[PDB]
């Protein structure tokens, strides 16, 4: 009795439509049942329902009854809701053709018109037989959410929503690839959809939302390193304004600005410090968010033997002079072999001045003989103004603000450049990103639109590990992955010169994984033990290699990037070459691939891309393809996650049948067994990682974590080869 | 190849 | 912040 629909047209209810409906999704689930969800959606049903209330009620129904012991309402409420958005977006449950779809779209605007351009009405009548809008059925409701939410082309004002996930996919690839000559481009068309329909491939958000569509932004994080001249703080300052409105997080180079104190331009001013600098990138990077609170996310960077290194430490210690505290940046303080020894033998550390210290600095990240050498020096010199402190306060200050509020970040300098695809002397890694994953070389600009400038991006992509049989599929999926992001460097738009100059100059991609922890427990493995050592160095070197090979390939087809004679590839090193040597104590896994053949074969032919791999967290992509967080475990069997229609849940992939092979964040006993993992990884990735180190008080006397257990850690880690460190998680139930 |  | 020297001088970075 008493149902109005879309057009605001009254009919009666027919309490067997939804039945059926309800029966329908419920196809091949366990441990569901329709009545529960009948019971609960009906009774809130009243005479002049609208229709699109009737749909929303019996999903959120489902919905609410996702569980660890009925896991199947997951794909009952998502189907419901999948059902739902078809009649939302085309009137009835079937898809429109490709074709009439695209048109209809491209003359409302929402679409790029170059795909009409592009590809002919026959070419997208092909296109649609690839399509199977039937892999719409196996998303989760958590996922199905983050594409409603997302991903999905709609009208935000008006809530329309226009397409369906198999469009985006499909129209995702046909921009990708549609520069390839015609005698293959469709059948790489096909292939990457495939390949990203079926999770195999995960991609960025910035991405897949906007790919197809007229906008050609899609660079998510950046890397400025800024110059100690009044023109380069304003340049860098420029460019972040121009980036952070673009939803992009940036990453900064501030360690050569001087110190408080330090004289200018002879003896007629003495400098401020850089404190009031630091502030002002924390305005240009909050310029564009609401109040200067949402969004904009920034990590300063700074050596720690800078002369204002106590003061910089502190800058988000809430207890303080609003005066010094730059509270809403993260900062990652760059630390050396040197730094840790002087820990070790109980000796001091001396702080100075970048500006008093001719080539210290690039000393620091190039060449560690030297950097000793002048270092040693420079402390002796009276002339130079200089600091002592005892080696022990120093990074007890610096561990307990990384505790207190878990965003004090560590980068280990020396490391990022003796184990890296490019040459110190010629193009130095001397920074990271937002969040520590990225590597890549960096020059100051003098003006926003400075030519001699460089600017990093990351060019983002990930592999599915749980949606792999076995590890020579990785082959074809790296082929993909490296050709369709090499495509997107060419197809995006860069709005500083300096950007485009380190994208076209090395075209440096980041392809990392997701579902590691739940592949882990496919194959009875934990984290703690070091159980998994042996299978972690055999999964990433088949990463690696193939990923190199797809580099190589791409290469003789199209040629090495123009700044490839600056990488050590190019003079026949790779990164089983230059490792550090204590992974030999962790792992015997043999290497299964032949790196010889591959080692000539870059020599002569180069490589397409200078960088290609890096293991970057992921939130967003990983509830998509109902998978476990980049390499970190799961924090429990059932995610939680808040919304505007309700309470999210989302279980952990095989549930069923894995939950006793998980091993839980909080069931490691310790951070050893993870640390060596990472150092595993890092041997074969070419750039960096996004490692935690997490800290229960429970397990310690009186609920304190011991000063000397975070030491300990820190040089694990360090002896392992770990490039950064990033959060510190310090449970609190 | 290698550019030139 | 209780912190001993002699436990760390001892690792080998
Ligand atoms: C001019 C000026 C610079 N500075 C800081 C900004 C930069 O860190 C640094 C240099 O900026 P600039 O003085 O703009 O650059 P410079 O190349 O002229 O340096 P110098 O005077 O030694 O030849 O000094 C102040 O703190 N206050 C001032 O009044």
């Amino acid at each position: 009795l008493l149902v109005t629909k879309r057009d605001g047209s009254t009919e009666r209810i027919n309490l067997d439509k939804i039945h059926r409906v309800l029966d329908w999704a419920a196809e091949g689930l366990h441990n569901v049942s329709i009545s529960q969800v009948e019971l609960r959606s009906h009774i809130q049903f009243y005479d002049g329902i609208k229709t699109s209330d009737i749909h929303e009620t019996i999903i959120k129904a489902a919905a609410d009854l996702i569980s660890r012991d009925a896991p199947d309402y997951q794909y009952l409420a998502a189907r419901l809701a999948i059902f739902h958005l078809r009649k939302k977006a085309y009137g009835q449950f079937e898809p429109p053709a490709l074709y009439d779809h695209v048109v209809k779209m491209v003359e409302m605007g929402k679409y790029d018109n170059h795909l009409l351009e592009d590809y002919t009405e026959e070419e997208f009548k092909q296109m649609d037989t690839f399509i199977d809008h039937d892999r719409d059925m196996t998303f989760s409701y958590a996922a199905v959410k983050q594409l409603e939410g997302k991903y999905l082309v709609q009208n935000r004002v008006t809530g329309e929503i226009y397409e369906s996930a198999q469009f985006l996919y499909i129209l995702v690839a046909a921009c990708l690839f549609s520069n390839y000559p015609r005698e293959t481009r469709l059948q790489y068309v096909k292939r990457f959809y495939d390949a990203v329909s079926t999770f195999k491939i995960s991609l960025p958000t910035p991405i897949m939302s906007g790919v197809r569509t007229p906008t050609r932004q899609f660079s998510s994080c950046v890397l400025i390193e800024c110059g100690d001249s009044l023109d380069s703080i304003n340049a860098t300052s420029s460019a972040i304004v121009k980036y952070v409105s673009q939803r992009a997080g940036i990453g900064i180079n501030a360690g050569r600005i001087r110190a408080l104190g330090s004289p200018i331009r002879g003896g007629e001013a003495f400098h401020t410090g850089c404190i009031p600098f630091y502030k002002h990138f924390q305005t240009a990077v909050k310029s564009c968010s609401q109040g200067g609170v949402r969004g904009g996310a920034a990590t300063l960077f700074y050596p720690m033997w800078h002369l204002e290194v106590e003061s910089l430490l502190v800058l988000k210690n809430n207890r303080g002079v609003e005066g010094n505290r730059v509270r809403h940046m993260d900062y990652g303080v760059q630390i050396n072999k040197l730094m840790y020894t002087r820990l070790l033998k109980g000796e001091d550390i001396t702080l100075f001045s970048p500006s008093d210290v001719p080539g210290l600095y690039d000393a620091f990240f190039a060449d560690q003989e030297e950097f000793e050498r002048l270092y040693t020096k420079y402390e002796k010199d009276d002339s130079i103004r200089k600091q002592r402190v005892k080696a022990v306060e120093l990074f007890s200050l610096m561990m307990q603000e990384r505790a207190s509020t878990g965003r004090i970040y560590i980068q280990n300098v020396d490391h990022c450049n003796t184990h890296s695809p490019f040459d110190p002397a010629i193009a130095p890694v001397r920074q990271s990103n937002l969040c520590l994953e990225i590597a890549l070389p960096t020059k100051p600009l003098n003006d926003v639109n400075d030519e001699n400038g460089e600017i990093a991006l990351c060019t983002l992509s990930a592999f599915n590990l749980g949606a792999i049989n076995n590890l020579d599929e990785l082959e074809e999926l790296a082929i993909l992955a490296v050709r369709a992001l090499d495509a997107l460097l060419d197809y995006q738009d860069y709005p500083i010169p300096a950007a485009k100059r380190g994208a076209m100059g090395r075209r440096t991609l980041g392809i990392g994984v997701i579902n590691f922890a739940y592949y882990l427990a496919k194959h009875g493995k934990r984290y703690s033990d070091g159980s998994a050592n042996n299978l972690t160095h055999k999964t990433f070197e088949a990463i690696q290699y193939y990923l190199l090979k797809a580099s190589n390939e791409l290469a003789k087809e199209q040629g090495a990037c123009p700044w490839f004679n600056e990488t050590t590839y190019a003079k026949g090193i790779l990164p089983i070459d230059t490792y550090k040597k204590d992974l030999d104590t962790i792992a015997n896994e043999p290497l299964h691939y032949d790196w010889e053949a591959l080692r000539e074969s870059i020599k002569t032919h180069g490589l397409r891309n200078s960088t290609l791999s890096a293991l970057m967290p992921s939130e967003t992509s990983s509830q998509i393809s109902n998978a476990t967080n980049g390499i970190e475990p799961p924090r429990g069997y059932v995610s939680i996650k808040a919304s505007k229609d309700g309470i999210l849940r989302q279980v952990v992939p095989d549930y069923e049948h894995l939950h006793d092979a998980y091993e839980l964040l909080w069931e490691m006993p310790g951070n050893d067994g993870y640390l060596q993992l990472v150092g595993i990884m890092q041997k074969f990735i070419d750039q960096s990682i996004s490692a935690n180190t997490n800290y229960d008080p429970s397990r310690f006397p009186s609920g304190k974590v011991p000063m000397q257990q975070l030491l300990k850690d820190l040089l694990t880690a360090y002896k392992f080869g770990v490039k950064t460190l990033y959060y510190q998680n310090t449970r609190d139930g | 190849y290698l550019v030139g």
